[PDB]
């Protein structure tokens, strides 16, 4: 079998991340949204986290290692004899 | 050169003896190998037999003639399949070969003209005895009568030259110069039809389209070059008169070049593309030649040789399609990269040489000719640019559409590539790469 | 301190790449002369391109020695670069000071 | 048959010939429409296609030869090339008209070009002195 | 919708779809292996018209103006320009105005 | 990652000396940065 | 050998030069026969001026002399070009050092070469060249320096 | 990876169970659009349009009219992707 | 095409070694960036001060 | 892809001229050479 | 198999218009949160005028079509693995008879395939004989 598919009982349009808010900002128009249940697995927690969190994950992927290895190199040039 | 001549005569019997298609073929290549060995010439006439000489200009032309004349037999084997009078075919070819040798070595103008116009017959046999289209009839009418209708009239110019000169060896004319204003047109135009010229291109597409692989290879491979070889020998004494009236010829050639290239784009037949293409290249050759400058002439000699080779190979390609998919059309022929990918390599290469991609003796030509014309008149550049541009343009289209698109649905199973055709394509191209190493023999003749 | 005012006063602003035009006035700066260190013969053999064959070439050939000495790691050859660009920088200070000097010598006579 | 066997007839000049020719080309009696035959015409050859483009034709229709989006017996347009997807043709109507495309390009080019040359007249710079060169007889004065 | 123009074409034009399939799938002439293609009228029509339309050509004002401005005026004008410029340049040359220093293309 | 460094230390025997105004040398950084601001702002859009 | 890699490039230079020069001394010198090949000296010929109106053999002899002389003088232009070529390559600063002092030889060579051979085109034989000089001499004597129009 | 006929079926079923404006319980797999689903003139193509986005290809404009059932949709996807086997 | 093709889910959690490969790839970039930064932070600044035309007294 | 994402970062920053990467070594040196040399308005403004 | 007729009903000229519109929303709005908003806002615009006279329907097309054409994204979301895709139709395969012309040693790599190939071929002949009774 290639993969598996859930039943769609889990796919609740009540997905919290401001899909209800756009439901509200629609509600002022008050028309409907029948397909919105698709976007549940779309914007799901721990799939991709927050966009700012994702940007944190990306724009800073190895800064901690960089600074640590940087400080080690600083110690090397300080004590190895390079001096200043 | 009588060595070659007697060799060919003693090859003639093999046509009668049965099953000598391949024995004849090897012999023609072997004598070509022998004629290769015989090479020491300078600008002066050399190897002066009874009335046969040889020179830079004639030596390479003969080698191409022997070269192409042997490659006929590789090209055409359906004659053997059909048993379509292989004996007459072989006899026709050899007879043609002898005439070419004697045409290119005739040290007299009249001897040259005699063999030149004697070649009218054996070529006509080659188309008519083995043609395919019903147009073969009217095509033969076009070929023969366009030629004779002007090729005969130079006969007067030749005799008039005799009366005023006393002989017709080429060196003897060079000593003199004529400006009677009819001698010029009568000789020039008479050669221009066989060149051919854009305004008298008319016959040439027809002759190529309804002629076999062999005849078409001959037609585009020598006949056009043979016209040019005469020009190179004869314009020596037409200079002053040429200078007065030359702008007309260079204009129509250059103008016709861009036009015929646009005809190629719109054309829809493999032989028609190549036929028009060959007219285009021989347009530029006619231009550099009529410039008469050193660069033009020495380059013209080269481009005639290289153009003949590339035109032949492209005709073998056209034969291949015609012999698999049984129809010359662009529409039917397509996507062959899927059916003969190792062949499409050769399609690309021969196309490459025709658009002047190095290392290519063709390309070596256009540098020489384009330098000549540009020096002769800066105005030319405005059309030289477009002429080469559209030259490559249709060649691109020919290569792509024929080999690239999705296959054709209705196509009945046909055999795949084979050693004869593969070796045929290498043989036409690989020397076209070889020669650049030693262009000096094919580059210097003046 | 810009270039747009040229279009308004194409006279007042001296222009680009302009030679001095009031150097005779020795009551101000420019009383001493240039100084040549690297002889043109050594410079010739130095192969220094003419675009740089100017008064700051002695250090230039000095650097070439540094780089031809320890070429595999040019990064070691740092101080030679540091000095050379400084010697050039001082020339640039003279370039500016020449610009405003001929500006000054221009202004004191402008309205006069 | 051969080409001379298939040579198109002269332009049909009465209604019966129109009926015959439309059948000659398998076209319906109104589908058939010969060229103007005014002096550079093919005569009875039908005048088809010539639309915006071949790829405008149906993308998903069942085609005998998808290559050119062509079914079986059907009169090929006299200008099949010059309208083929491999040649001058598109799939959808253009957004604007010819003058728009050329004008939007070239009008901008002319203006920006001319405005540049105006500004080249005023070529800005850094106010620095002329580059000094050692040479015979040159005596630039040190600020000392 | 013309009242069945699309339909009227539909009936016959969908018949030969099957014959194309019969031809293409034909095991027998595909077995012969001689190459060739199922005949196609549009192709045959197209080749014949492509090779022959002179018998249709009527030499009228249209064709004359078309051809005249197609090559003739191009050929004449370009040739005239070439001759005119060369006449000027050669005139300077035979006058000897430009000596053997300034002139260009000394080597062709 | 090392990038130009290897070349930068081995191509210029005569590194071009550039002592410019601070409002020019640094300007290359901020006229640069405002592009990224716009690139990541104009993309980020609220629904309505 | 101050520089490190240059002190190494020498090492491969010793590597490459080693076997080849060994091969030269090892399987050439003990396997070479001595033979000599000289260089033509074609006798002069009575040029077109000398030969008679219709002396076809003599005229043919003159042209061949003209062609060979053309091929050499044709060349002397090239060699001077190659010579100037070297100088411009001499040193990056060294262009004006010897361009004009060396090029001008090439300049004179071109103009002289043009005058003798130039402007004739292919097929040009001794006759057309020789008479062109005659025409130029007449022009110089009558209308003065070429490059002045006429009077 | 290849595609499994049963999974194609469950997948069209998943979206159909997902689509609100259809009868929520997703009545018999062979539910005709105008009969019990009640899918209007425009609701029908909304079905096709989601199927498109889900299965990574446009359905032809008229050929949607051939698709008159979720069984058809499976049958059309199957003809595309070699699912019979 | 690829041996991992999930359905309506994030990536199948891959090995730490591949995670280590990425983190080090970004880390090497950062290490060198700060490496250069501290070693020659002045370079971003104009390497030389900018003296003033007015401040230059008239000798 | 944290590797491809990270690598695509390195290409961006080299191309974006983030300091002490490829763009910074190259784009920088060009732009102040534009400053040093007298140039045209559009050419100046357009580079930035 | 059946090749459909080309006749079209005003319902289809209006519904496929809705289809193209949904596409034109995509090419101009991407974020699925943004999309479903505007797609359903589009529906109201196709719903407020649900049932009108034929004549008004013709004017409705006279406006509807222009909106698409005048508001078409210059880069429509052309579909990846379908006709017009950015990589669709990447390669082609020739008719099987090419496999029929393998050199016997070339044939000698997959005998089991070629054996079954030979069998299926004869059974196809029977099938084609059936196809219209030959
Ligand atoms: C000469 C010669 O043909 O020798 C055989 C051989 C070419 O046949 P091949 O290498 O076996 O082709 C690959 C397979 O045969 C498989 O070849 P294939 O059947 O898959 O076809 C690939 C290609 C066959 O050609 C190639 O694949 C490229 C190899 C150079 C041709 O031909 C095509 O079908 C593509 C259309 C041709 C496009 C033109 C490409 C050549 C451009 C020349 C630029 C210079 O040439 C060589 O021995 C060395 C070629 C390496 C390049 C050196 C330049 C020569
Ligand atoms: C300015 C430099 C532009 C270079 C392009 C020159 C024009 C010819 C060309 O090859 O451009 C591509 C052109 C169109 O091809 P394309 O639009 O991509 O696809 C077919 C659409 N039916 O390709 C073609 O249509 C082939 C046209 C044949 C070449 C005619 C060139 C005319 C030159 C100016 C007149």
């Amino acid at each position: 079998e290639p993969y598996t598919v859930p039943h769609a009982s889990t796919y609740k349009v009540e997905s919290v991340p401001q899909l209800v808010e756009v439901k509200e900002a629609l509600g002022r128009q008050g028309l409907k949204d029948p397909w919105l249940r698709n976007e549940v697995w779309r914007y799901e927690p721990k799939a991709f986290g927050t966009h700012r969190s994702r940007l944190n994950t990306f724009l800073f992927r190895g800064l901690g290692v960089g600074f640590c290895a940087f400080l080690a190199t600083v110690a090397v040039e300080y004590a190895l004899g390079i001096g200043k | 050169m009588l060595k070659i001549i007697f060799f060919l005569l003693f090859l003639i019997p093999f046509c009668f003896i049965n099953n000598m298609y391949w024995m004849v073929q090897i012999m023609m290549f072997f004598i070509s190998f022998i004629f290769l060995l015989m090479n020491n010439f300078m600008n002066y006439w050399s190897e002066i037999s009874y009335f046969l000489g040889c020179d830079m200009l004639s030596y390479g032309l003969i080698l191409l003639s022997l070269w192409i004349c042997s490659l006929m037999l590789l090209a055409s084997e359906m004659i053997n399949k059909h048993n379509n009078y292989k004996n007459l075919f072989l006899l026709n070819i050899i007879i043609l070969l002898l005439l070419l040798i004697l045409t290119f070595s005739s040290m007299s103008l009249f001897m040259f003209y005699l063999f030149f116009e004697s070649s009218l017959i054996p070529t006509l046999f080659l188309i008519l005895g083995w043609g395919y289209q019903p147009e073969r009839l009217q095509a033969g009418l076009y070929l023969l009568f366009y030629t004779l209708l002007v090729s005969l009239p130079m006969l007067i110019g030749i005799f008039y030259l005799m009366n005023k000169i006393g002989s017709m060896n080429f060196y003897l004319m060079n000593n003199f110069m004529f400006n009677y204003d009819l001698l010029y047109f009568c000789l020039l135009c008479a050669f221009l039809v066989k060149m051919p010229m854009f305004l008298v291109h008319l016959w040439l597409p027809k002759a190529h389209v309804e002629a076999p692989v062999s005849g078409s290879m001959i037609l585009a491979g020598i006949m056009l070059k043979l016209g040019g070889y005469g020009m190179l020998r004869v314009i020596s004494f037409l200079q002053l008169m040429n200078l007065k009236y030359s702008f007309v010829w260079i204009s129509i050639s250059l103008v016709g070049g861009v036009l015929v290239s646009l005809v190629c784009l719109r054309q829809t037949d493999l032989k028609a593309l190549i036929a028009y293409s060959s007219v285009a290249h021989m347009g530029i050759v006619l231009s550099g030649l009529l410039t008469m400058t050193y660069w033009g002439l020495c380059g013209s000699y080269t481009l005639m040789i290289a153009h003949g080779l590339c035109s032949s190979g492209l005709f073998c390609l056209a034969n291949v399609s015609y012999e698999r998919l049984g129809s010359r059309s662009m529409l039917i022929n397509k996507g062959l990269l899927n059916f003969m990918p190792s062949m499409t390599l050769w399609w690309f290469l021969l196309s490459s040489a025709n658009m002047a991609a190095p290392p290519t003796l063709n390309l070596l030509g256009e540098i020489y000719l384009l330098n000549s014309i540009v020096s002769w008149s800066w105005i030319s550049m405005i059309l030289l640019s477009f002429l080469s541009f559209f030259s490559a343009a249709y060649t691109l289209y020919l290569y792509s559409f024929s080999q690239h698109g999705k296959l054709f649905s209705g196509v009945y199973s046909f055999s795949s590539g084979k050693i004869r055709e593969y070796l045929l394509m290498l043989l036409h191209w690989l020397p076209l790469n070889l020669l650049i190493l030693k262009s000096e023999s094919f580059m210097l003749w003046l | 301190g810009n270039a747009l005012t040229h279009y308004m006063k194409p006279d007042v602003m001296p222009g680009p790449d302009v030679v001095p035009t009031f150097d005779p006035l020795l009551g101000f700066k420019s009383r001493k002369e240039r100084v040549m260190i690297a002889t043109q013969e050594e410079m010739e053999s130095a192969k220094l391109p003419l675009e740089f064959r100017d008064y700051c070439a002695h250090l230039a050939i000095a650097y070439q020695a540094c780089r031809s000495d320890t070429f595999p790691f040019v990064y070691k050859c740092a101080h030679q670069k540091h000095e050379y660009l400084t010697c050039e920088y001082e020339d640039y200070v003279l370039r500016m000071k020449e610009f405003e000097r001929e500006r000054r010598l221009l202004e004191r006579q402008k309205r006069l | 048959g051969w080409n001379k066997d298939y040579k198109p007839g002269p332009y049909p000049q009465t209604e019966k010939e129109r009926l015959a020719a439309a059948k000659k080309y398998y076209l319906l009696p109104e589908e058939y429409k010969p060229y103007a035959d005014d002096g550079l015409g093919y005569g009875d050859y039908p005048k088809l296609g010539y639309g915006l483009g071949v790829e405008a034709k149906d993308s998903y229709y069942p085609w005998d030869y998808p290559e050119h989006k062509r079914n079986q017996h059907e009169p090929i347009s006299a200008d099949h090339d010059l309208y083929s997807e491999d040649r001058w043709s598109q799939a959808e109507p253009p957004r604007y008209s010819n003058a728009y495309y050329f004008a939007c390009f070239l009008g901008v080019m002319s203006g920006c070009l001319a405005l540049y040359y105006w500004l080249d007249d005023k070529k800005m710079y850094r106010p620095v002195a002329a580059k000094q060169y050692p040479s015979p007889g040159v005596k630039h004065y040190t600020f000392e | 919708e013309e009242q069945e123009f699309i339909k009227r074409k539909h009936e016959a034009t969908l018949k030969l779809r099957q014959e194309f399939l019969k031809q293409s799938s034909n095991p027998y002439r595909h077995a012969t292996g001689e190459g060739g293609t199922v005949f196609d009228a549009g192709l045959a029509r197209f080749q014949a018209m492509r090779v022959s339309n002179y018998e249709h050509f009527k030499p009228t004002g249209k064709s004359f103006r078309t051809g005249l401005f197609a090559v003739v005026l191009p050929i004449a004008l370009y040739a005239w320009a070439l001759k005119a410029e060369r006449d000027g340049r050669e005139e300077k040359y035979r006058t000897g105005q430009v000596a053997y220093k300034d002139r260009q293309f000394k080597f062709i | 990652i090392i990038g130009g460094s290897m070349l930068n230390w081995l191509i210029f025997p005569f590194p071009y000396m550039i002592c410019l105004p601070i409002y020019m040398k640094l300007l290359t950084l901020f006229v640069c940065i405002v592009g990224g601001l716009f690139g990541y702002l104009i993309s980020l859009s609220n629904l309505f | 050998p101050r520089s490190p890699m240059a002190s190494f490039a020498e090492s491969v230079l010793n590597v490459i030069d080693g076997p080849i020069t060994w091969f030269r001394e090892s399987i050439v010198e003990p396997n070479q026969q001595k033979q000599n090949w000289y260089h033509q000296r074609f006798r002069r010929v009575p040029t077109i001026d000398q030969c008679y109106t219709d002396d076809a053999v003599c005229r043919f002899e003159a042209d061949q002399q003209f062609r060979r002389d053309r091929m050499v003088d044709n060349e002397i232009v090239n060699i001077l070009r190659q010579r100037f070529e070297d100088c411009t390559l001499y040193e990056a600063p060294d262009h004006m050092v010897k361009c004009r002092p060396l090029m001008d030889q090439y300049e004179k060579a071109t103009e002289n070469w043009f005058i003798k051979y130039g402007d004739l085109g292919g097929y040009a034989n001794a006759k057309t060249a020789y008479m062109k000089q005659k025409h130029r001499l007449i022009w110089e004597r009558r209308h003065g320096p070429v490059g002045s129009g006429m009077k | 990876p290849p595609l499994s006929l049963k999974l194609i079926n469950e997948r069209v079923l998943l979206v159909l169970k997902l689509y609100d404006k259809i009868d929520p319980s997703k009545l018999n797999v062979e539910s005709h659009f105008i009969n019990d689903l009640g899918l209007d003139s425009l609701d029908h193509v909304e079905v096709i349009m989601a199927m498109e986005d889900e299965f990574g290809f446009e359905i032809p404009d008229s050929d949607a009219e051939k698709l008159l059932k979720p069984a058809d949709i499976i049958k059309y996807v199957a003809d595309k992707e070699d699912v019979y086997e | 095409k690829s041996h991992v093709v999930s359905y309506r889910n994030g990536p199948p959690p891959h090995s730490k070694a591949t995670k280590i490969g990425a983190l080090t790839v970004g880390g090497a970039m950062w290490w060198w960036v700060i490496w250069h930064l501290w070693h020659e932070p002045d370079h971003i600044t104009g390497e030389f001060d900018y003296p003033n035309s007015r401040k230059w007294s008239n000798t | 892809m944290p590797l491809t994402s990270a690598c695509f970062n390195v290409s961006n920053l080299a191309l974006c001229g983030m300091p002490f990467l490829a763009g910074f070594y190259s784009k920088d040196m060009i732009l102040e050479i534009v400053s040093i040399s007298n140039v045209n308005m559009f050419s100046f403004f357009l580079y930035y | 198999a059946q090749v459909p007729l080309a006749i079209v009903s005003h319902k289809r000229q209006v519904c496929s218009l809705y289809k193209r519109a949904l596409r034109n929303l995509e090419s101009w709005y991407d974020r699925r949160n943004v999309y479903r908003y505007r797609a359903v806002q589009l529906r109201a615009r196709f719903d407020e005028n649900r049932s009108k006279d034929l004549g008004e329907g013709i004017r409705l097309l006279a406006c509807g079509q222009r909106e698409l054409f005048e508001t078409r994204h210059f880069q429509p979301r052309n579909f990846a693995n379908s006709a017009g895709g950015c990589a669709f139709e990447r390669e082609v395969i020739p008719p099987d008879w090419v496999l029929d012309y393998w050199h016997p040693l070339e044939k000698a790599q997959y005998p089991e395939y070629f054996a079954k190939r030979e069998q299926r071929k004869k059974e196809f002949v029977t099938w084609w004989e059936k196809q219209y009774g030959k």
